[PDB]
């Protein structure tokens, strides 16, 4: 999920908006 | 177990710059 | 703990130390 | 609201966890 | 996105994601 | 000023990408 | 590529305190 | 050596959450 | 110390408190 | 260096660089 | 206080230093 | 530059001021 997407590889913003409401 | 638990504070602080209003849930497992 | 008005990135980081492996839910203003 | 309860007004931790999953 | 002020380290952190690999430039007050 | 325009008034995202490089 | 990304968050905060009013720019590459 | 100097950035900010009006003493060494 | 202890495994609230006052 | 108020875990933060290896005390209000 | 120095009114870097151990 | 040299070693304030105006 966003823990193994986002740190490994840099979420940008965009990719970050994706896991919202 | 930091470099997840200090890459997550990370997370949790852009979640809610990007967010506004809708929220978010933070979990996982 | 702090007795302070967590107002902001910083609401969100104490809920993230306070509530840890548990997670968390954050509905911002209602 | 937690941002009602802990920004309005102060929290005490318990009344943070209340807003833990 | 936040409706909301961002006023110092926030601002600047804010443009760090907003702006990512283009980079940002803060002149603070003018 | 960024400031000017995000700290004294909000801003929105277009509005501060104005300031990337 | 976070730990890059995740160091330079803190580099970008503390460049913050130091600069004061003089100001900044951010970038590489 | 940063790890552990962008550990520490954490530390003495979670140990500001906790530590309320008690206050710490943040050294090492 | 704090450091060698926090920074390897993750202290939780409850062991970060140990290293007040 | 910033001509601000340092109010909080910026407070804590800021000292946290200033200080460095030395390190600090921080006792909040007083 | 570094708090009545630095949060009530604006603080140097001297002034901080102060602070260190 | 700033990320070679201070992600890797720790930059004190004084080699971060190198690095305004
Ligand atoms: C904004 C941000 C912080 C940490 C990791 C990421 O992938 C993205
Ligand atoms: C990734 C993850 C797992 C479990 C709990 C959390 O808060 C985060
Ligand atoms: C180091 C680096 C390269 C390119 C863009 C940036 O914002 C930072
Ligand atoms: C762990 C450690 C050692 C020496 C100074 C510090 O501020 C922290
Ligand atoms: C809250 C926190 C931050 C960084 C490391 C830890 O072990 C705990
Ligand atoms: C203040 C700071 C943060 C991160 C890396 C550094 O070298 C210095
Ligand atoms: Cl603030
Ligand atoms: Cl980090
Ligand atoms: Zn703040
Ligand atoms: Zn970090």
């Amino acid at each position: 999920g966003i823990v193994e997407q986002c740190c490994t590889s840099i979420c940008s913003l965009y990719q970050l908006e994706n896991y919202c409401n | 177990f930091v470099n997840q638990h200090l890459c997550g504070s990370h997370l949790v602080e852009a979640l809610y710059l990007v967010c506004g209003e809708r929220g978010f849930f933070y979990t996982d497992k």
